């Protein structure tokens, strides 16, 4: 009587070893893991995790009594979290507030908020203003006619090579709470601005990925813009 | 490592580190369920 | 029963034979006897030490020879050849008993001895294995293609009746074919019994395919193929693409209703392993006292130099940017918000028959994480990271390319120039991040590619034309060859002397090479190398900022008056970080004078070379004094 | 008890298979074929022991007759049924087992039909006697074998189902009948194998000069003791062919090769010699390659656009949409120790270049697809033949310029023969009566020094010795690679293609060649010299416009 029952829900991780540390010739090699309750949903494909569990074994229907290992997950540790719309907090304590608004009334605020951009880079100090201004952005305004405003600063540095504008962007890419570097022709494996391709195990539309897309509300660092 | 795992470990609490490919759809299991007999009508409850 | 008694058979078989119960007690006193008094004249008993080292080292694996055996009890190394199974069983019973002899607490740790059977005399290629070979010890060389996971196969097996829930006793499982229980001797009922896995104990198992040897194959014949199982110990031992020799029983795989296809009764065969011997980066206290030792000789930068491929003639130059790269700097991030890459790339731009290849394969030989890709080839790890799914298995892997397998290590590119776009926008972003970002298949996630790359080039219309600059040489674009540390063009002028000397190194070579006819030694240097990357970590120190500033402005304003491509910070990068690497060659916690000179003169070297011959007139005779 | 085979040979007739009927089946015949795959050695169920699953008792030496039987006397008189029982795999009893398929040789194959394979069975001693790609004589007896592809086929399929005349029965109450099917194809059981000739007509030479009778080493002694013996071997390469003798001897060093030898550290010196023929349309540049085909032992011919990275290296295939997966040995292995002729090596793609460059890299294969990994040997020289770039041969531009060809593939090629038109009276009359004689008189217009027989064993006999390089041999070799350099040097771009290091090595790999021709030991330094006079009448000076 399945009005009067009870469910939880289950779900089906893969786990396989880091690829940096592979044998040259070998496949890597995976494990399947279950979770329950509120293990479930905590992980994205892709995240680094440190996971305790059960060894456990079922069969599965190569040797006359050979057994497929898995492993019933008890707990989830992210060594890393990834930086995403739906992973951003928004969620502030007392403290953080406070040294927030008393950081505020700095009257040499700019200066030192353009001398912790990039402090190992000497010079470009416009550069660095220029990145501040880039990191707040403007006011987006939304109008009764509908159409829309833009408060995000865009800033091209063109010049010659060995001027420190690759490091600019690593830096700016490392203290953007949401941001990706990637190059004009995209990455080794991740595409530029939005791609769209079929599911793997349903053929159904998807977005596969792209720099422009999961780097939203933040920033999308393009070297050697000018190829692409 | 996950290169490690050995028929020693199997039935125990082992910690283990890596990479996530996939995660599955989420199915339902039962955790409480209630039963009725077909022709006899007896109601039981299985609780899992 | 005696040892004469042995010799004659009564059973119709030899293995009815041994299964009797009082041939087998006989063999179990034969092989106690054996395993506690063999001695080789000397004083002392081999086989008492290995259980003493066995039980010490908390082992389940015994060597035993079989020539020893056969010099003691040839008729026991007859049967053992005969009917391996059963005898092998005896003997890991009595190996048990005579390890419980000296250890009394041994028992409750592993319960379980294997014994591993060596030299056995006879030798069978995978070719020649037959019908006389069934059921039989077999020992066989080969090459491992490719091995399975590690899986748990249940050795003793416990179950449960749904009935009453009583939990059985356990039972061993045979290897060949799977038990079952029909009883349950608590409710006495003939029930469904199911296997539980917590209370089970299980052994380990590895499937791993072996071909003949290619060496080894008759010319019109393919190289015949056998697979093996590995049992418990054994497993993770033989890495595929290794030269291994197996040891084992040759027997049947049994299958299901047999071959439909075939129409015949035809079986395939395994070989269960009971010994493997393969045909290490690990320093002892000894070796690190001798790497010291090494390391305080003055001339011992020049000997790694001249360690650098020896079968690689007069390229000085190119060996010293592998002996750069194959040490390397040190990496460095100054208050986490600005890292400085610290590993040096170098780039071989050569014409044919400057040898790149053949350093290429040297430094894959040497460097402890080498990983080997090129660009035309096809049967290679590739430089883009990928999500596959195996037709077959239908399971999808994240392959991290040879980037990212290549990490805290070198990546050895061949054939640089003839890449493909996606290869190239790899090679940049691992360059630049020394990461490669992947979203493919519902995986985003990012991969460390700290790896230092050795590439090797051809110039454009396969010479190197000196009156053009570098960049016109080749079709790697300007951001690609800023990345390189050391560049090393190697051009094949002709030079009478020089080719007298390179041409009978190389007829030498030939005729050392015949069937009927101060350089470190590679194993040392192996591991040299290692210990100075993993524990050296050079530092320079502050007074010592007056003379590279110095030397920066010399060369950069030298660079603007001669109107060639310009010298940067990068530069000075470059010898800040080769200088570090020069410097772990020396096992020395601090860079030195003579080590940032060397590393400038390395640097000016590579710089000035590849320039226009008017650049080159003017940039030799002005940065004269740093080369010296 | 030991098994006993009985293997008949010297049969009257030799039958085609496509002359393969159906009225011939249990009868011993005769077959010829081309060997395409060999399976690997297998166990057979030949004396099989069963044991009763009640009354647990051992029965042995049971009939095996191809489909799995179990006995159903079940001797003793405990239990009281006949259908149950267990094999017992340790106490059987086994035979060597080998598939073997064979294809239609190409001179048997009808107009415009494509070949047909059949799979022949050895068993016992005659497993592992064929070869991947040679032309084997099989005698056995056509036997038939279960085929289930065949319930799709057009036609009445014939059918078994169980006669019931003679059952009683009664309406009782509380049938099924077994009905299967009669489907087949047509096997080959095979008790002799004999491999005759891929030609159109072992390392150690002790074994050699046994196998051959007092007449013939007789006549091979006479062979070895001219002293014109150069010349002779040279004029008997390609008789149809007019002309070219710089082509010739390159094609004789190549069927003759170097010493193969291995480094201290690992290396692999290749001994192989790998030529290319270019040139202008209609200079007999195919001719050679039809010579070498028809001529040399385990050598192919393969077209350049008719050619496949997996037809010229290795397949893996799957039969009968099933799981199992096999290898194909292509057309570098059906070719191994032996020479592969590839004509229109320009018309051939990228793909299948490198797939082919691989394998002249490493002199191997290596193969990932599917669940299959494997390493396979393809140490082959390999005659390619070539046209340029634009159809006719440039002489203003380079080698390099003038063909498509890559530079790996460049690399490894020791000669590189560009045969030419060119206009005169005097040899263009001797050439046209050369072929009006050719199509008159067939073979009485050829006349070679030494037929091809001899000329077999001369080379097979040429070929046990490994010439040593002498003390004298080092020094004169390296003063012709420095004066051929010096050549260069002073030539600047007149050369067609630089001497190299790999120059060296192809002299050494000539020299090798030259020293078995005239059966040595010993590298003499006139072998050095005819190698570097060979390998520079190979480069041909590109002319220059007048400025
Ligand atoms: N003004 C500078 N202050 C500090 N470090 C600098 C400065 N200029 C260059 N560098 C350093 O020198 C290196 C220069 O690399 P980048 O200049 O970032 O590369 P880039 O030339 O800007 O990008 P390209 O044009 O694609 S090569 C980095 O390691 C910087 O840290
Ligand atoms: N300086 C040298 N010392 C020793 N052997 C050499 C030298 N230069 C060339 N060789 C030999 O010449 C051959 C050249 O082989 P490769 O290493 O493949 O040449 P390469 O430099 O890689 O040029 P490629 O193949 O066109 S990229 C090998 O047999 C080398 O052993
Ligand atoms: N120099 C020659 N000596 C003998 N026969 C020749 C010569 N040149 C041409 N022929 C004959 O003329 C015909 C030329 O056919 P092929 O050998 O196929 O031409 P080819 O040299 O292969 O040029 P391509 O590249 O195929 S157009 C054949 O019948 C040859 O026997
Ligand atoms: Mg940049
Ligand atoms: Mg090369
Ligand atoms: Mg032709
Ligand atoms: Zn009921
Ligand atoms: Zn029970
Ligand atoms: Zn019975």
């Amino acid at each position: 009587i399945h009005e009067s029952s009870k469910f939880i829900d289950q779900q089906f991780l893969k786990l396989q070893e880091i690829p940096e540390l592979v044998p040259v010739g070998e496949m890597p090699r995976n494990l399947t893991m279950t979770c329950d309750r509120y293990l479930t949903n905590k992980v994205i494909p892709g995240t680094r995790v440190t996971i305790v569990g059960i060894y456990s074994i079922y069969n599965s229907k190569s040797g006359v009594a050979i057994r497929t290992p898995y492993i019933k997950i008890l707990g989830i540790q992210s060594d890393v979290e990834t930086s995403s719309i739906w992973n951003s907090v928004t969620m502030f304590t007392e403290e953080e507030e406070e040294e927030f608004l008393q950081l505020s009334r700095n009257p040499k605020l700019y200066e030192i908020l353009t001398n912790s951009i990039a402090p190992s880079i000497f010079g470009n100090e416009d550069i660095k203003k220029a990145i501040v201004c880039l990191l707040m952005g403007g006011s987006k305004k939304i109008l009764p006619d509908g159409m829309r405003l833009r408060g995000d600063i865009n800033v091209l540095l063109l010049g010659d090579p060995g001027t420190a504008k690759s490091q600019l962007l690593k830096f700016v890419e490392k203290v953007s709470p949401i941001a990706v570097y990637t190059s004009g022709k995209g990455s080794s494996a991740a595409g530029l601005t939005a791609s769209v391709q079929r599911d793997p195990m349903t053929r159904e539309f998807y977005l596969e990925g792209g720099a422009m897309v999961l780097a939203d509300g933040g920033v999308v660092c393009i070297d050697e813009f000018d190829k692409m | 490592p996950l290169r490690d795992l050995d028929s020693e470990h199997v039935s125990k609490i082992v910690r283990l580190s890596g990479i996530i490919i996939s995660t599955s759809v989420l199915s339902s299991r039962a955790t409480y369920l209630s039963i009725m007999c077909r022709n006899c009508r007896h109601t039981t409850s299985i609780t899992i | 029963l005696t040892l004469e008694s042995l010799s004659n058979v009564k059973a119709n078989s030899y293995s009815e034979w041994i299964t009797q119960p009082n041939v087998s007690r006989t063999i179990a006193r034969e092989l106690k006897s054996f395993l506690l008094e063999y001695t080789d004249e000397t004083g002392r008993s081999v086989y008492g030490a290995r259980i003493r080292t066995l039980g010490e080292m908390n082992s389940e694996s015994l060597e035993v020879n079989y020539r020893h055996l056969a010099e003691s009890k040839a008729i026991l190394a007859l049967f053992l050849a005969k009917c391996p199974e059963e005898m092998l069983k005896i003997f890991d019973l009595v190996a048990m008993e005579a390890t419980e002899l000296h250890y009394p607490d041994y028992a409750r740790i592993h319960s379980e001895i294997h014994v591993r059977i060596s030299d056995f005399p006879t030798i069978y290629s995978l070719r020649e294995l037959r019908e006389s070979n069934l059921s039989s010890l077999v020992r066989v060389t080969g090459v491992v293609t490719r091995r399975t996971g590690v899986f748990p196969q249940l050795k003793y097996v416990k179950f449960n009746c749904l009935k009453c829930g009583s939990i059985l006793g356990p039972f061993f499982q045979d290897s060949n074919e799977e038990i079952r229980i029909s009883f349950c001797t608590n409710c006495k009922s003939k029930g469904p019994f199911r296997v539980n896995g917590e209370k089970t104990v299980y052994r380990n198992y590895q499937r791993v395919t072996l071909q003949e040897a290619p060496g080894t194959v008759p010319p019109g014949r393919l190289p015949r193929h056998r697979e093996v199982i590995l049992l418990a110990d054994l497993v993770d031992v033989s890495k595929p693409g290794e030269e291994v020799e197996v040891t084992g029983i040759y027997k049947n795989n049994y299958d299901g209703n047999l071959n439909a296809k075939n129409g015949f009764p035809v079986f395939a065969t395994i070989i269960e392993a009971n010994s493997i011997k393969r045909r290490v980066f690990s320093w002892t206290e000894e070796e690190e006292r001798e790497f010291r030792k090494i390391s305080r000789d003055r001339g011992i930068i020049d000997k790694i130099i001249s360690s650098m491929a020896p079968s690689i003639y007069g390229h000085r130059d190119i060996k010293t940017a592998v002996a750069c790269s194959l040490f390397g700097g040190v990496p460095k991030n100054v208050n986490g918000k600005h890292s400085i890459r610290g590993d040096i790339n170098v780039l071989l731009l050569g014409d044919p028959g400057t040898a790149k290849s053949q350093i290429l394969k040297y430094v894959e030989k040497t460097a402890h994480r080498a990983v080997f890709a090129t660009g035309q080839g096809a049967s290679a790890v590739g430089l883009t990271a990928s999500v596959r799914k195996d037709p077959i298995t239908k399971e999808w892997t994240l392959e991290g390319g040879a980037l990212v397998l290549a990490d805290k290590g070198v990546c050895l590119i061949d054939e640089f120039d003839k890449m493909n776009d996606q290869d190239r926008t790899s090679i940049h972003e691992a360059m630049e991040q020394q990461s490669i970002s992947i979203s493919k298949a519902g995986i985003v996630t990012t991969l460390q590619a700290r790896c230092s790359i050795i590439a090797a080039a051809n110039p454009n219309g396969g010479r190197y034309n000196s009156t053009l600059p570098l960049a016109q040489n080749v079709s790697l674009t300007e951001p690609i060859l800023s990345r390189f540390d050391i560049l090393c063009v190697v051009r094949d002028l002709v030079d009478e002397e020089a080719d007298e000397r390179l041409a009978t190194f190389v007829v030498d070579s030939h005729v050392r090479s015949h069937p009927e006819n101060s350089p470190i030694p590679q194993e040392l240097l192996m591991k040299y190398i290692h210990y100075a990357r993993t524990k050296i970590y050079p530092k320079l120190h502050q007074m010592d900022m007056d003379k590279v500033s110095r030397v920066y402005a010399d060369l950069r304003r030298e660079s603007i008056s001669t109107g060639s491509f310009p010298i940067t910070v990068r530069h000075l990068e470059s010898i800040l970080r080769i200088a570090e690497s020069f410097a772990k060659m020396r096992l020395s916690e601090f860079v030195s004078s003579y080590d940032l000179d060397r590393a400038i003169k390395v640097v000016v070297d590579s710089f000035v070379d590849a320039q226009k011959v008017s650049v080159r007139r003017q940039l030799r005779r002005s940065f004269a004094i740093y080369t010296l | 008890e030991r098994v006993f085979q009985i293997s008949f040979f010297n049969l009257p007739t030799v039958h085609r298979i496509r002359d393969i009927r159906s009225e011939k089946i249990g009868s011993l015949l005769s077959i010829s074929g081309t060997v395409t795959r060999t399976s690997e050695v297998r166990p057979e169920l030949y004396k099989a022991s069963f044991t009763c699953d009640m009354c647990r008792a051992i029965v042995d030496n049971v009939e095996q007759s191809f489909k799995y039987t179990e006995p159903t006397f079940c001797p003793n008189p405990s239990c009281e049924n006949r259908a149950f029982w267990t094999l017992n795999v340790t106490r059987s009893r086994f035979l060597d087992w080998q598939k073997v398929r064979i294809q239609e040789n190409a001179n048997e194959i009808p107009t415009g039909s494509m070949p047909r394979t059949l799979d022949v069975i050895l068993r016992g001693d005659s497993v592992e006697r064929a070869k991947p790609g040679d032309r084997c004589k099989f005698t056995g007896v056509e036997i038939v074998v279960p085929d289930v592809t065949q319930l799709g086929l057009p036609g009445v399929k014939p059918s078994s189902t169980l006669d019931t005349r003679g059952i009683s029965k009664t309406t009782e109450g509380l049938r099924s009948l077994g009905v299967r099917d009669l489907t087949y194809k047509i096997s080959f059981l095979a008790c002799h194998v004999i491999s005759i000739g891929s030609n159109i007509g072992e390392r150690d030479q002790e074994v050699f000069l046994n196998s051959l009778s007092s007449d013939e080493i007789n006549e091979l002694k006479e062979m070895v003791k001219d002293e014109h013996i150069y010349d002779k071997l040279v004029r008997s390469i390609a008789p149809a062919v007019f002309g070219h003798e710089a082509v010739k001897k390159g094609i004789l060093l190549q069927m003759l090769g170097g010493v193969h030898k291995s480094t201290v550290e690992g290396i692999k010196l290749r001994g192989d010699i790998n030529i290319c023929v270019v040139g202008d349309p209609s200079t007999s540049k195919s001719q050679f390659l039809k010579y070498v085909v028809g001529f040399a032992p385990r050598s192919v011919y393969t077209s350049g656009k008719a050619s496949s990275a997996a037809g010229l290296t290795a397949a893996v295939v799957r039969d009968e949409e099933g799981g199992d997966y096999t290898i194909e040995a292509g057309a570098l292995m059906l070719a191994d120790n032996g020479i592969c002729c590839i004509d229109e090596f320009d018309k051939m793609d990228i793909s299948d270049q490198v797939a082919i460059h691989e394998a002249m890299e490493q002199q191997t294969i290596s193969i990932a697809k599917a669940g299959i990994h494997a390493t396979l040997n393809a140490r082959t020289s390999i005659l390619a033949a070539a046209n340029p770039v634009g159809g006719r041969y440039n002489r203003k531009l380079s080698l390099r310029g003038n063909l498509n060809m890559t530079a790996p593939i460049m690399s490894r090629f020791d000669l590189f023969f560009v045969i030419l038109d060119d206009c005169n009276e005097k040899i263009d009359t001797e050439l046209a009566s050369h072929i009006v004689d050719l199509h008159m008189k067939r073979d009485e217009a050829i006349e070679p020094p030494f037929s091809a027989e001899q000329l077999r064993r001369y080379i097979k006999y040429a070929r046990t010795f490994k010439p040593i390089l002498t003390k004298e041999a080092r020094s004169y070799l390296v003063e012709k690679y420095k004066e051929l350099r010096k050549d260069d040097a002073q030539g600047f771009s007149r050369s067609s293609y630089r001497i190299t290091v790999r120059q060296l090595e192809s002299m050494i790999r000539l020299s090798e060649a030259i020293a078995r021709a005239n059966c040595v030991d010993e590298i003499t330094p006139s072998f050095i010299a005819e190698a570097y006079d060979l390998l520079r009448q190979s480069i041909i000076r590109v002319d220059v416009d007048d400025v």
